[PDB]
């Protein structure tokens, strides 16, 4: 239908165009969790392991944006790079503006507002991927804020995105009524990745080695990603079950 | 559907029906093969010799860049031409600027958002090659190779056009042979029995095989074509073994 | 398959061929018949200059460009035009700014691209005329082909248009005979008129129609007629 | 888990030291920590089977464990750990698991020690739904026994009757008969009959005419005449027992059809006088048994 | 489905009332019920949030936004128009009022710049209606308290009472028959509850419950006390434990 | 004959959960009736061709040896009444 092509308004008044947003940002399948620890943001993402033809590590999902920005991203990978851009920009073009360390909560208003002026653009086909910027903020302290490809976009305690999202959702929901209070618990850094490793063996079944895991880690004043071998200093206590 | 035939609309498939197509006319282009060594990168193509009227290595396909880089490429002629000299010209800018060679990821990412934008608009048609591409620069050597689609990631073994399958089951033995990568002239030697046992099947018409190195201990990490004796005794090898 | 997909450029069919491009190939077919060739010194045009009847004058398909390069047509008279004037363009801009006469090869890089330009655009014409350059550079002679794709080649003889077939058999034959012939202008431009013959249904032979073109390490771009041409046929 | 290099060096391993079990277990005879630490290493190796091989050093383990008044306290403890891990392949382990159930009821080891290492077992097992089930129920039976005599009946009865009435198909079809019956009995002591009486539902009566569920079919018609009589039902009373001399053991000998006869008279005149009653008594009529006692007839 | 005319805003539509601004009401009405009631001394405004998902922030998720310290909005719609439409409204409004009259607009000259943004997003071909419909509820000095609608085509219209989204049908006929004018600010707020909490009885906690009043000023939070010329917000918004008082006064 | 619920596989689960749906009110209408609802009856079953939905509804009804009737009602699919009106 033309109904659907259309970039102006649908008869139903909600956009065909979207929906079809979201059906994409799963095509790839990539099973991402977000957790805030007490004083850590821990971002975990699925590192497929290709055919050989492919360095595995090159192939990645968790990129550093600015300090302590990092952004993990779900749905295809040409749209990942093109959003990327236009993020990286605008956190160097505020520090000159403004002279200051951009905020995470002003990065994802910017990118909800440019998110909307692409359906208002009849060229552009709007972004079908999903930005989650993580980050320990300046004022806020552990940050999560996730954005849909529509342009809505809305703040977590905790988090996770793919198809199996759902059953990961129960064991963070559960644990965090039980702790009570919404940080993972443990002040130190290390112990938290941890925790956040095992829940995501946990939720999806699959026990993941060091290959098949990405773990970027946000401390005070840097967004860095760990070693391979790092990963398995966790995973080994865990990994008999 | 009506998505066929209005450019940069979301499908419900979420890739527009036009950018698939553009990926099915990289496999009517030549086996063109890239073989990352542990200290270089060979670049590989089979071009068939269309007649007797054509004119021995005179327009070949291995194409320069730079002073570094070494590029070939797969599908629409005309498109690649144009494409391979848009990369010059950001290439020109980069060196300038910052008064330094690209990087090869730099230049991945800079081919990248061009392509992006050729494709997410009506008004411009996208792109249908994929591009081999990659030689020494300051971080070593890389061997990437860039999809249509926009999607770039390092690599050890390329292998596109109709013959990739001969190609890739053969890239196997090297892996396991040395994680490393072959030695670069000994990888000389077996790109040409790649391309030779992969025009078994474009053997309909001729071919000549084209081989070029960028290559640290034997190019001095500038880029070069391999021709003369070497290329010669390349071409005996795979008949030798073939036989 | 009128309008819907392969109607514009922009729109695939699903296999990713436009339609569009065989027939802009067909528009050379519809095309004045040209025979090409070439030795190492000398490159030689051959063509017919059509005419509509016996009062319009027999007119010149074969245009000289430059002192040293030159072109013939076959395909759609417009386009020819705003890609031919272009050649002149570029050629006079490395004469001007870095010494050098433009090379040959370099020049069909560019023609390549120009014709892809409008292939990726919204509108415009991708370039419906096949185009037979001949020149004398640093490289010596050279015969290229430019094809309405974009896509320029080195050939040692080609014909475009019209009955393409029976040059093309008689230049396979020669082939070795051109070649190693060099250091003769006259015996070069023989061979391409023995060559044209063949193509035709003897449509004619006269001096009047066949116009003949030479450029090479000796001759610089002149256009013969009449009687020089006499001597040949 | 990636890598295959693991699974190799692990096997070949249990066989060293499987050689080696003689140390192992003379060790625990000086410190039983310093015997169990060497093989909970090998069973703990990052693949996910490493279990299976390694356990073999294990069983000869389990019974050195059972078969002292101390050690079996040690038993219940690691056991449960391993359960909570994973269960790293619920096969695998398991086996061990079970035959550590099968072994209490042997041990003898006096009632006392029995009690306290059933009621820690169930519990974690509990997970479990396979094999490790079927052995949980039987070993639950042990407490149910104990309870019996005691006035702890009535919670006895519950833990009993909430397992069965799970599906199994692991089960033959004659051990998940037995199992129910024997609830049944229980509910008749407890005073609940319409607890019986549910269960009595599920229960194929097509599955007993057949002959290896022979003796079964005695067992469960006579528990039917248990419900209805206190309940002062006469009439069901006359049909359960009917079935009785059907059984074909029954209907051959003269002495075992003799009493389950003449209760079938005393049942029939005592439901009120009508119409069921001349379509059933006249049955008995017709049948020269009966008319062989001369008291009844 | 409807013309071509219609779709197009370059086009007049046959009937004259294109589908496009019938779309953009059909949108109005899926989202949220929003209201406003005007007092003699106040204005409340209040609405129920989106519950989103468990464990996303309610608190992020806000549908007040204050436009200037003495005048905020409340819409009824989707999340991105409303943010773009809301930077706009301010920044045009800077460069024509507060620049040149070097003061904050009146409520009324506010409410006419934001028409003509959206009346912009209509003329334009090719560029849908913003995806809202406001509320804008104010105070200036000269006009008073003051309570306006601004349609996504670019009219507006003062009221007395109006109530937007699923639940306007139900909300507007108990405004009426409770309330008039008159009567004072603070039992308009205790009857917005009443009202709001028809629409939905699962929850109607503080939490998931935003609500405003533009009323009085507040000297303390115009910030740069010692100077008491310059008057305070009027815009005060009240805490999820400030609407807890105020449910048991209910 | 029963088709072998071990020869059934990657849908182990499908029959398990099926008996709580069918075995049930199926043996006695008394548990639920007591329970206080209304007797369900009506199932309906959906999958890809292919995944066995008529080989599980076999499977069931052999552990109960209920009764089984396998209609198709594509071997006898006419426009109006005919030859269906007789065969229901
Ligand atoms: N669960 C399964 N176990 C074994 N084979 C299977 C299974 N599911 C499908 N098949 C095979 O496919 C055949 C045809 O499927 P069929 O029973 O006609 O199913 P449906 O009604 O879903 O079309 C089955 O008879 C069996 O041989
Ligand atoms: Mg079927």
């Amino acid at each position: 239908g033309y109904d659907r092509h259309i970039t102006i308004f649908s008869p139903e008044g909600r956009l065909y165009q979207v929906e079809y947003a979201f059906k994409a940002t799963n095509q790839t399948n990539i099973n991402s969790l977000a957790v805030r620890g007490k004083d850590c943001t821990v971002v975990i993402s699925q590192k497929k392991v290709p055919d050989k033809l492919l360095d595995p590590t090159t192939v990645s999902y968790i990129f550093c944006i600015s300090r302590t920005i990092g952004m993990v991203v779900n749905g295809p990978i040409p749209d990942a790079r093109n959003a990327a851009l236009r993020a990286k920009a605008e956190a160097a073009e505020f520090r000159y503006k403004y002279g200051y360390d951009m905020p995470c909560d002003v990065l994802a208003k910017r990118m909800a507002n440019l998110s909307q002026i692409y359906t208002q653009r009849a060229y552009m086909r709007p972004l079908g991927v999903i930005l989650t910027f993580v980050s320990v903020d300046e004022e806020l302290g552990p940050s999560i804020y996730k954005t849909d490809p529509a342009g809505y976009y809305v703040g977590y305690k905790a988090t996770a995105t793919g198809p199996k999202q759902q059953e990961i959702t129960t064991n963070l929901e559960n644990h965090f009524k039980k702790s009570k209070i919404d940080h993972i618990n443990e002040e130190s850094w290390e112990k938290v990745v941890e925790f956040a490793i095992t829940h995501m063996i946990d939720a999806l079944g699959t026990e993941f080695s060091k290959n098949d895991l990405e773990v970027g880690v946000a401390t005070k004043d840097k967004f860095f990603t760990l070693s391979a071998e790092n990963i398995e200093e966790r995973l080994v206590a865990i990994a008999e079950q | 559907t009506g998505y066929d035939l209005s450019n940069s609309v979301f499908s419900p498939d979420g890739r527009n029906f036009q950018v698939e197509y553009a990926v099915k006319a990289v496999e009517n282009g030549t086996t063109s093969i890239g073989i990352k060594c542990n200290d270089g990168v060979v670049f590989a193509v089979e071009k068939l010799i269309t007649s007797k009227l054509l004119v021995p290595q005179k327009n070949v396909k291995i194409q320069v860049v730079d002073r570094h880089i070494g590029c070939v490429y797969s599908g629409l002629i005309p498109d690649g031409r144009h494409l391979v000299n848009r990369g010059r010209e950001e290439a020109a800018s980069f060196k300038k600027l910052y008064k330094t060679p690209i990087p090869i990821p730099a230049f991945a990412d800079r081919l990248g958002q061009y392509v992006q934008a050729h494709t997410l608009y009506n008004s411009v048609r996208p792109f249908g090659v994929s591009t081999i591409f990659g030689g020494v620069d300051k971080n070593g050597a890389h061997l990437y190779m860039l999809e249509p689609s926009g999607s770039y990631w390092g690599y050890k073994g390329a292998a596109t056009g109709k013959g990739r399958q001969s190609a890739k089951a053969e890239l196997e033995k090297l892996v396991d042979h040395h994680p490393e990568g072959l030695s670069a002239r000994e990888a000389v030697k077996q790109a040409a029995k790649i391309i030779y046992l992969a025009h078994e099947d474009n053997k309909e018409k001729d071919f000549e095989l084209e081989i070029s190195w960028c290559s640290l201990s034997e190019t001095n990490g500038l880029h070069k074509f391999v021709k003369g004796d070497l290329l010669q005794e390349a071409i005996d090898f795979a008949q030798k073994e073939i036989n | 398959f009128r309008n819907n997909y392969d109607g514009d450029t922009v729109t695939f069919s699903p296999t990713g061929r436009l339609f569009q491009v065989e027939y802009a190939l067909e528009a050379i077919k519809q095309g004045s018949v040209t025979v090409g060739l070439r030795s190492n010194t000398h490159a030689v045009l051959v063509a017919l200059k059509r005419n509509a009847d016996e009062l319009s004058s027999y007119q010149k398909k074969i245009i000289k460009c430059d002192e040293h390069m030159g072109l013939s047509l076959a395909g759609l008279a417009p386009d020819a035009r705003v890609l031919s004037n272009y050649l002149r363009q570029q050629c006079n801009y490395s004469s001007l700014v870095f010494n050098r006469k433009l090379a040959v090869e370099r020049a069909g890089h560019l023609l390549c691209d120009k014709a892809q330009k409008n292939t990726q655009s919204y509108g415009g014409r991708p370039y419906g005329v096949g185009l037979l350059i001949i020149g004398y550079d640093k490289s010596g002679a050279h015969l290229l082909e430019f094809q309405p794709s974009g896509n320029v080649t080195e050939l040692y003889g080609t014909a475009i248009g019209a009955r393409s077939q029976g040059a093309k058999t008689y230049l396979e034959r020669t082939l070795d005979t051109f070649i190693k012939i060099d250091g003769n202008p006259d015996e070069l431009i023989k061979a391409g008129v023995e060559a044209i013959s063949q193509s035709l249904r003897d449509e004619s032979l006269t001096v009047d129609n066949l116009s003949i073109a030479i450029v090479g390490k000796d001759t610089p771009f002149t256009i013969y007629d009449g009687e020089a041409v006499a001597k040949y046929i | 888990m990636s890598r295959d290099a693991p699974i190799k060096a692990d096997k070949d391993y249990s066989q060293i030291l499987k050689e080696e079990f003689p140390k192992i277990d003379s060790l625990a005879q000086n410190d039983c920590n310093s015997a169990l630490d060497q093989l909970l290493v090998l069973e703990k190796k990052t693949r996910q089977a490493s279990d299976l091989a390694s356990s073999k050093e294990v069983l000869a383990k389990i019974v050195d464990l059972l078969a002292s008044r101390n050690k079996w306290d040690d038993l219940n403890e690691q056991l449960t750990l391993l359960s909570k891990k994973h269960g790293q392949l619920k096969l695998s382990i398991q086996y061990m698991i079970q035959k550590v159930m099968e072994y209490l009821k042997s041990s003898k080891s006096l009632d006392l020690n029995t009690r306290i290492s059933v009621i820690e077992t169930i519990r974690v097992v509990t997970e479990n739904k396979i094999f490790v089930e079927v052995e949980r129920a039987r070993v639950t039976k042990d407490l149910v026994e104990i309870k019996k005599e005691e006035g702890k009946i009535d919670e006895a009865a519950d833990i009993l009757c909430e397992l069965q009435v799970e599906t199994y198909g692991s089960m033959e079809m004659s051990e998940k008969i037995q199992f129910i019956l024997e609830q049944m009995e229980l509910s008749i002591l407890k005073g609940d009959y319409s607890q019986a009486t549910v269960l009595s539902r599920k229960i194929l009566k097509k599955t007993f005419k057949n002959p290896k569920y022979e003796s079964l079919k005695l067992e469960y018609y006579n528990l039917l005449v248990k419900i209805s009589l206190h309940k002062r039902e006469y009439l069901e009373v006359a049909q359960y027992l009917q079935e009785i001399y059907q059984t074909d053991a029954i209907k051959s000998d003269e002495a075992k059809w003799k009493p389950v006869l003449s209760h079938i008279v005393y049942f029939l005149v005592l439901s009120p006088y009508g119409n069921l009653q001349n379509d059933l008594i006249h049955k008995i009529q017709n049948d020269n048994n009966l008319k062989k006692l001369e008291s009844q007839e | 489905m409807t013309d071509r005319y219609s779709f197009s805003l370059t086009t007049f539509s046959p009937s004259g009332k294109l589908g496009q601004i019938d779309y953009a009401l059909t949108a109005v009405k899926q989202g949220v019920t929003s209201l406003g009631i005007k007092a003699t001394n106040g204005v409340v405004i209040a609405t129920e949030k989106k519950s989103s998902s468990p464990l996303a922030m309610s608190e992020t998720l806000s549908k007040v936004s204050l436009l200037t310290p003495d005048i905020g909005a409340v819409y009824s719609g989707m999340g991105p128009d409303y943010r773009v439409l809301v930077d706009k409204s301010r920044k045009v409004a800077h460069t024509s009022y507060k620049r040149i009259y070097g003061e904050y607009p009146p409520t009324k000259l506010l409410v006419s710049e934001v028409a003509k943004i959206m009346q912009e997003a209509t003329q334009s071909g090719g560029v849908r209606p913003f995806g809202v419909s406001l509320l804008i509820a104010g105070h200036d000095e000269f006009n008073g308290f003051s309570l306006y609608q601004v349609d996504p085509s670019g009219s507006y219209f003062p009221w007395k009472a109006t109530a937007i989204g699923k639940g306007s049908v139900a909300a507007k006929t108990f405004l009426e028959k409770r309330w008039n004018d008159e009567l004072e600010l603070e039992d308009a707020i205790h009857i917005a509850l009443l009202t709001l909490k028809e629409s939905v009885e699962g929850e109607f906690n503080g939490d998931t419950i935003e609500l405003a009043i533009i009323g009085d000023e507040n000297p303390d939070l115009l910030g740069y006390t010692g100077i008491p010329t310059d008057k305070g917000p009027r815009f005060r918004k009240l805490t999820s434990q400030e609407i807890n008082d105020r449910l048991e006064a209910l | 004959g029963e088709i072998t619920f071990d020869g059934i596989g990657g849908l182990t689960e499908q029959i398990r959960e099926l008996r709580e749906v069918i075995e049930l009110p199926l043996k006695n209408p008394e548990i639920f009736q007591r329970v206080g609802i209304k007797p369900p009856k009506g199932v309906l079953l959906y999958g890809p061709p292919g995944t066995g939905k008529t080989l599980l509804a076999k499977a069931v009804a052999a552990t109960i040896g209920a009764n089984f009737i396998f209609s198709p009602a594509s071997g006898i699919v006419d426009k109006y009444i005919g030859e269906s009106a007789r065969i229901i």
